[PDB]
């Protein structure tokens, strides 16, 4: 018998359970609805999606990436909080791919219920994807290509992969322009995969191509009242110490006298402590001091009478971006002037962004930190800008850690398909039919590509078929007009990590969805 | 058979009745026609036209539009 | 309806109507290859036009001239 | 004023007495003719009205609007009920019969606000009212021939410069032959029993027809 | 259209509503002007009573909903 | 190529519509306040506050409006201040009816991708040409200074 | 948050403690009075300062608070029109001019195009001719008459033809001395139609 | 009967004008219950909007206490009356059940309810205080029952003697 | 625009539609169900059906012919 089909019922109020065929018809209705929403924002033609949140203080975000759309949805299928989860995970070790596994993993549900329709028992079709797995990503790895060695074709290979990551987001409109702005903001990490040294700084106001990447350094930070707003060849001491009514950390000391007059000896003290810790800091001979905590007003009319600039509450991440791009060395103690680095950079001015005012580092010294200034119409235009510049910048950081590339425009998963298929047709069993249901969900992704443009989908898919079984292995779609073209030629390249990524996440979670033959929900909160 | 409120669609409505009772044919024709005109003469109010005057400039092109059918039909067996 | 590109393939049968005189060339629904609809033998009763155009006239002018609504 | 145990009318009573009741009717007379103040001239729109059961009616007519209308306040009914007996009398003038009462009242509010006797007031419309219907007798046009032409000529003016506001002044001349056509006919009362008038769906105005 | 959560009045409607209620604050205090003019009592919601003839008490101790009637209060 | 791809979904074509109905309706909101004959706007939010104003962004950004065309037409409002200062009302209304002729290019059958190129290319010879209309300044001139603030105060 | 603007205004260098207190850290200025505004309140102004920084302050006053607020919006736009002008110093007649030539210029670029795109920038300058119908409605004057007159004004080269509200009709506004900043169209512009390639390129919607 | 990722979609920001407008009447309920929540089963077991936005105003240092009854009650009113004569800087005031529309159970064993508010907490609950303090006490018994837990706070003019800032100035 | 995704309504209480998409879905998730439903009662080895009535007289109908299936159903 079952649980919840007995004479006698085994659970408390609120708690069921679904069996087989049920609970495979709600994991697949789940996958398949996650597939469809995800999907059509694919591609260079794909379209953006509006989430109004529904709470109180009912954000907007119009976005295309595919992570953030499942992020702020509520979902209740359990299978379909775990696409989103898998998703995320994807997001979080790749910027790019996340739609892409997500409508591969649907896909392969899809024909995971089709071939349960057809009388196959799971663990068959589990095997089958197993085996297509490992033939497609060998096929996969074969098929990489890696520029590292060559300086100018690895920075076309960057700026390939820059223009293929933003040609489906919003940017596409200054696609080029973008994508100079990206692979330079990647190049001047000099090696460092911190995407947190990449300050991206929105700006409301301006065209979106006035956008732009400093060649020094931004902070949106203040300066003390009487202190120069504008020093050349600047020395720069970044400090991370009190200086705000500096006390002992001696928590049980006290003041404890019989006369104000001594009171009033211990607060001379006091300041005299405090200008003497402003004395130590400044013998090491600097022009402007950064100090992550507050600054109050004693050491900053101390600073102010040495005609020294003193900026104050610059954060765990502004320190640490400014000892980046300056070279400076982030201090707590100032007995030893000769041990502590200096960072140095040619000027130091207040420009005025907008309406808001910033300080301007010009002629940095290591320049490893980048702020890119972000100007649009509206908030979530910005939004959407700095999400899909994020994407571009994680890609090119990964494809800068591995430089092994593959091209794009479906031209992978048409080989991989190949491969499966030929892995497919060499053994019998319904194995083979689930290797060519595994198949079918690889080129069905490139099918996806070509209705989100409306073109003939089909013919297309056809054609890349035929060419890629001929021997034609670089055979892609060519997007700009509906046809087949050379992505090695039209400069359409993905890296290798984020499409091996994508399909062994989507292999991953249809295997583990696909294992799954009942459904027990506790009663709810 | 569609269960409508909105007066202006009750009227749609009975437009394309009396087309099915005068001709028999035709009853999409003119609801689609008249959805066009009424989509047309909201543009024309928006650049400050008196409706009357587009009402007006509406009858004299239908007069327009039946001579020319009268002019261009052709007769059968 | 029928899957062509409505602006273009109304701009091409107006333009050949005013090229060459001929009121019989219509959208080619079926895709018989022809655009004249004579030779397709598409035949619409005078009458039901006349209708048409006349009673959508009237009912537009009345949909134009109210200005009030006074639903409870 | 005192609770009074034993009370004097029925409790629940509501009075309004002075210049400001006057004030407030004068401003119901006034909202009364904004109802059908746009339904007047060539120009003029109609109003659609829905009652409880959902019927609809359209119409420019001033008294129809204003019987569709659904008026509760004492003195705004005055304005209804003269509109009701311009219809019964003459049949047209309906919308400016409303107009004219109001603007009457607009103009005066001014000086009832101030406290000019209200008997002044009356006298003054009496004699004003005397002395217009006494021009408006005077300088009338009237032919005194009765040519079968010009009088019939003169009915078709007559006609088209009162239908010269519905939706059916686009074909005005048109319904105007045919109402002259058809009155003529009428024998010696004129009575409008004798006027069939059958309402047919479908089909254009130029394809209504009068029958002998 | 709009799908704006409130009440709009536009053209004629709102500019006879501003009308009508700055001449309710007139007709409030127009008794109370010249030398026979006569005073009036406001009384609170606790029995509180005031007889005053100054028109800026008598409009201050009063609720004013109106925004029209708020600026002639505030003038 | 003959038949063509079908549209099958037809609900992008649905959010497209709302969204332009939106932004129309918000721009017949803010049409009456343009020019030196424009009149005021009366907002009361939920509390007691009142606010008489002209100012395009203040209207849009005191009235919440709950769509999210509408939301990013008071962006744009507040984008514009900001960059420029005034001219609020006036770009909410080109984009109003930038939308509204969208709404009849859509119903021809024309791909909501070919309509933004060829905004693009109507912004840039816009631009193009309103920059050869324009003629130097400077700012010793305070004639032409005077003239601009007056124009801008003539609204208010 | 004033220390930075009470130091620019007089000069007097912010004291933190007694020993550093000296007369070199002070602000000489000629008066400092405290005004009663007419029973209204209390101000206290500091005219006259030896040095005067690189800063002012205009004091607004209104019968009531609403009229405050409008005027102090107002005189807001007039600043930054005046900004407007410090930065890009070019200047553009009113009036709804270049609305209307954008409009007439748009159209011939669109009769020099073709396909779609050519259907598509006509409709753009159908939009843009929006802005002078407005601003001949609202004034009294018939917008479809008054439009049809500036386009011919502005096809037979007078670029400077815009809708006159004083004289109710179309004149030349240069003389009318109605200008503006390019600053204010050319942003207005980019910033609409990036605003709607944003909502064009949309076609969904979800709730979290 | 499938579909079950319904995704409303468009609809809930197509409709939501009635959507919020029944949010605001929820809500606006939903102040009264948690008022009136405050009162039953956390210590009965052991018009209403002038009562919320009396209770939601005022500052939070004067204790204001509020009285339920339904028509001793006399008695205990009147002492109120003397404390209210006592203590001007307190704000006395009394409201029906009925009109709040409490429970069955308060009504009928709750009927004398001495609830004291102090800057929107309740710092005294006394409900039924029929056997605890008595029927017909004085004003000064119920006074000092009320100090004994220290809750109630710790000249005369002729008649009134209050009235731009210039005070008085003899400086030429 | 929609006939009930525009801002006006146009329908009565409790009246709706389903446009393109939505109008697919919905016959050809009724079809499918029918079908499964009438479906593994075919052929020699098909097995039979049990009809519960949900009335007062709760008629027990034990069957394997669709069309008395079918009809002793009610299908929205
Ligand atoms: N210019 C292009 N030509 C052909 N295909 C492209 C192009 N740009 C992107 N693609 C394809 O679109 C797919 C989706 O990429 P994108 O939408 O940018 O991110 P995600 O992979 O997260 O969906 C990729 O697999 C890529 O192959
Ligand atoms: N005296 C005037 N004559 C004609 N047009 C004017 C005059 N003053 C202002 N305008 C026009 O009115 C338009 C609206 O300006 P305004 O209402 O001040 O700000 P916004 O552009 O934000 O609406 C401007 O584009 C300007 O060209
Ligand atoms: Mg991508
Ligand atoms: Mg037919
Ligand atoms: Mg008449
Ligand atoms: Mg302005």
């Amino acid at each position: 018998a079952s649980l919840s089909l007995a004479p006698v019922n085994i659970f408390k109020a609120g708690a069921d359970e679904e069996r087989a065929e049920t609970a495979r018809l709600t994991s697949f209705i789940g996958a398949i609805a996650i597939g469809d929403l995800v999907k059509s924002t694919l591609g260079p033609k794909g379209m953006d999606k509006i989430l109004l949140s529904s709470g109180r203080d009912a954000s907007l975000m119009v976005t295309n990436d595919g992570a953030t759309i499942l992020k702020n949805i509520g979902v209740d299928n359990p299978a379909a909080k775990v696409l989103v989860d898998m998703s995320r995970v994807q997001d979080d070790e790749v910027g790019d791919g996340t739609t892409s596994v997500t409508v591969l993993a649907a896909e392969l549900l899809r024909e995971a219920e089709s071939l349960i329709a057809k009388k196959i028992h799971p663990q068959t079709i589990i095997a089958g994807w197993r085996e297509a797995t490992k033939a497609a990503r060998e096929a996969l790895l074969s098929s990489a290509v890696d520029h590292g060695s060559d300086e100018v074709k690895f920075r076309q290979d960057l700026m390939n992969i820059a223009g293929t990551t933003l040609s489906s987001k919003l940017l596409t409109h200054h696609k080029d322009h973008f994508t100079k702005l990206a692979v330079e903001a990647v190049l001047r990490l000099k090696g460092s995969g911190n995407l947190e040294a990449i300050h991206i700084i929105k700006k409301l106001g301006g065209s979106l191509a006035d956008s732009y990447l400093d060649e020094g350094f931004l902070l949106d930070k203040k300066i003390g009242v009487n202190q120069p707003k504008r020093i050349e060849n600047a020395k720069i001491l970044i400090a991370n110490t009190g200086m705000d009514t500096d006390k002992i950390k001696i928590f049980g000391s006290r003041v404890r006298v019989d006369s104000t007059a001594k009171v009033a000896e211990i607060e001379h003290a006091e300041k005299e402590k405090m200008k003497e810790k402003v004395e130590r800091i400044l013998k090491h001979g600097i022009n402007c001091f950064i100090n992550r905590q507050l600054i109050y007003n004693y050491p900053e009319q101390l600073f102010g009478a040495a005609g020294v600039m003193a900026i104050e509450h610059a954060d765990f991440a502004g320190v640490e971006r400014l000892a980046l791009v300056t070279g400076g060395e982030i201090a707590s103690t100032f007995d030893h002037p000769e041990l502590v680095k200096l960072g140095s950079c040619k000027l130091i001015e207040e420009v005025m962004i907008g309406e808001d005012k910033l300080i301007h580092f010009s002629g940095v010294a290591l320049g490893e930190a980048c702020t890119i200034v972000l100007r649009g119409a509206t908030q979530q235009i910005l939004d959407e800008a700095e999400r899909s510049l994020h994407d571009a910048l994680c890609v090119l950081a990964q494809t800068v850690k591995d430089s092994r590339t593959v091209y794009g425009g479906g031209c992978s998963e048409m080989l991989m398909a190949h491969a499966v298929t030929q892995l497919a047709n060499r053994t019998p069993g319904k194995e083979a039919v689930a290797m060519e249901s595994y198949a079918k969900a690889l080129r069905m992704l490139p099918t996806i590509i070509a209705d989100n443009a409306g073109y003939d989908s089909a013919d297309l898919v056809a054609q890349l078929r035929a060419a890629h079984s001929e021997g034609n292995t670089t055979a892609g779609l060519d997007m700009r007009e509906g046809t087949i073209g050379d992505m090695a030629i039209l400069g359409i390249t993905e890296s290798f990590q984020v499409k091996r990524q994508v399909l062994l996440s989507a292999a991953e979670a249809a295997e583990v969805i696909l294992r799954v033959d009942n459904i027990i929900k506790a009663a709810p909160r | 058979m569609m269960d409508v409120d909105h007066q202006i669609a009750k009227l749609m409505v009975e437009l394309s009745k009396s087309q099915d009772d005068e001709i028999g044919d035709g009853t999409t024709g003119v609801v689609v026609l008249a959805g066009a005109l009424l989509e047309e003469a909201e543009q024309l109010l928006d650049r400050g036209i008196h409706p009357i005057r587009i009402a007006d400039g509406y009858e004299q092109a239908a007069r327009v539009a039946i001579e020319h059918l009268d002019k261009i039909s052709d007769s059968v067996l | 309806n029928s899957g062509m590109n409505p602006i273009q393939t109304m701009t091409e049968v107006r333009a050949r109507q005013v090229k060459e005189m001929n009121p019989a060339l219509g959208i080619d629904c079926l895709h018989k290859g022809t655009n004249d609809m004579k030779q397709q033998h598409v035949i619409e009763t005078l009458i039901g036009k006349k209708q048409q155009i006349s009673l959508a006239t009237q009912m537009v002018r009345m949909i134009l001239k109210i200005d009030d609504i006074r639903k409870p | 004023m005192m609770p009074t145990p034993v009370i004097l009318l029925k409790e629940g009573t509501d009075s309004s007495q002075g210049i400001p009741q006057l004030v407030s009717n004068i401003s119901a007379c006034q909202v009364i003719a904004e109802a059908v103040r746009t339904t007047l001239g060539p120009r003029g729109m109609d109003k659609l009205i829905v009652d409880g059961r959902g019927k609809a009616t359209i119409s420019n007519d001033g008294a129809t609007i204003l019987k569709l209308l659904d008026v509760v306040h004492p003195a705004a009914k005055t304005l209804v009920d003269i509109a009701k007996s311009q219809d019964a009398e003459v049949g047209d003038g309906t919308t400016s019969v409303t107009l004219l009462a109001a603007e009457f009242l607009k103009q005066v509010k001014p000086y009832v606000e101030e406290g000019l006797h209200p008997q002044i007031i009356i006298r003054a419309f009496r004699t004003a009212t005397q002395l217009a219907v006494n021009k408006i007798k005077e300088i009338a046009v009237t032919v005194k021939k009765a040519d079968k032409v010009e009088q019939r000529k003169l009915l078709e003016k007559c006609a088209m410069t009162a239908l010269s506001s519905k939706l059916i002044s686009q074909q005005k001349a048109f319904f105007a032959k045919m109402v002259v056509d058809a009155v003529m006919m009428l024998d010696d009362l004129l009575q409008l029993k004798m006027i069939g008038i059958k309402k047919v769906q479908g089909g254009a105005l130029e394809d209504s027809q009068l029958v002998a | 259209p709009l799908s704006v959560f409130g009440d709009r009045s536009t053209g004629e409607t709102i500019r006879s509503q501003n009308v009508m209620a700055a001449a309710s604050i007139a007709n409030i205090v127009k008794s109370s002007l010249g030398p026979v003019g006569l005073d009036k009592m406001l009384v609170d919601d606790i029995g509180d009573v005031t007889i005053t003839n100054d028109g800026a008490t008598i409009l201050k101790l009063l609720e004013v909903e109106h925004p029209a009637a708020k600026v002639l209060c505030e003038l | 190529r003959g038949k063509g791809a079908y549209q099958d979904r037809d609900k992008p074509a649905q959010i497209r519509f709302s969204n332009i109905s939106a932004a129309k309706a918000v721009a017949d909101a803010i049409r009456t306040s343009l020019g030196p004959k424009g009149m005021d706007k009366m907002i009361q939010d939920g509390k007691g506050d009142v606010t008489i104003t002209n100012d395009g962004a203040t209207i849009l950004k005191q009235m919440q409006v709950l769509h999210p065309a509408a939301r990013m037409l008071v962006e744009l409002s507040k984008a514009q201040d900001i960059e420029a200062g005034d001219g609020t009302t006036s770009v909410v209304i080109i984009a109003g009816s930038l939308l509204d002729s969208c709404t009849k290019l859509l119903q021809k059958g024309i791909h909501p991708t070919i309509i933004s190129e060829s905004f693009q290319k109507a912004l840039e010879k816009g631009i193009e040409i309103l920059t050869d209309m324009s003629r130097p300044v400077e700012l010793s001139d305070r004639e032409t200074l005077l003239n601009s603030a007056t124009t801008s105060l003539n609204s208010k | 948050e004033d220390i930075e603007f009470i130091c620019k205004t007089i000069g007097t260098k912010p004291v933190a403690h007694i020993d550093q207190f000296t007369a070199d850290m002070l602000g000489s200025a000629e008066l400092a009075e405290e005004v009663n505004l007419n029973g209204s309140g209390k101000l206290l102004k500091i005219t006259g300062c030896a040095s005067p920084g690189k800063t002012v302050t205009i004091v607004v006053r209104g019968s009531n608070k609403l009229v405050i607020e409008e005027a102090e919006r107002s005189i807001h736009d007039a600043l930054c029109v005046i900004r407007c002008l410090v930065k890009k110093r070019a200047l553009i007649a009113g009036g709804g001019a270049p609305e209307i030539e954008l409009a007439l210029r748009l159209t011939e670029y669109s009769r020099t195009l073709s396909g779609m795109e050519s259907y598509c920038v006509r409709a753009f300058a159908d939009a843009m001719e929006v802005i002078p119908s407005t601003l001949a409605e609202n004034a009294g004057l018939n917008p479809i008459s008054t439009v049809t007159e500036l386009r011919n004004r502005h096809a037979q080269g007078e670029k400077t033809a815009g809708i006159n509200v004083r004289k109710g009709g179309i004149s030349n506004i240069l003389e009318e001395l109605v200008v503006q900043p390019l600053l204010v169209s050319v942003s207005a512009l980019t910033l609409a139609t990036e605003t709607v390639r944003s909502i064009l390129k949309i076609d969904d919607v979800v709730n979290t | 009967l499938a579909g079950e990722g319904i995704s409303v979609n468009t609809g809930p920001k197509g409709v939501i004008n009635d959507w919020r407008r029944f949010k605001q009447l929820e809500t606006e309920q939903r102040e009264e219950q948690c008022r009136e929540m405050e009162r039953l089963i956390k210590k009965l077991s052991m018009s209403g909007e002038g009562f919320l936005d009396m209770i939601d105003k005022e500052q939070k240092s004067i204790v204001i206490m509020v009285h339920i009854y339904e028509d001793g009650t006399e008695a205990m009113n009147g002492c109120m009356i003397c404390l209210a004569a006592e203590y001007p800087a307190v704000k006395f005031c009394k409201v029906k059940s009925s009109v709040i529309g409490a429970s069955s159970q308060f009504t009928r064993n709750a009927l004398p309810a001495l609830l004291i508010y102090k800057g929107g907490e309740l710092i005294g609950n006394f409900v039924r205080v029929t056997d605890q303090l008595g029927d017909d006490f004085f004003a000064v018994d119920l006074e000092a029952f009320l100090q004994e837990f220290g809750l109630l706070p710790e000249v005369l003019t002729s008649v009134r003697n209050s009235a731009s800032e210039d005070s008085d100035l003899e400086i030429d």
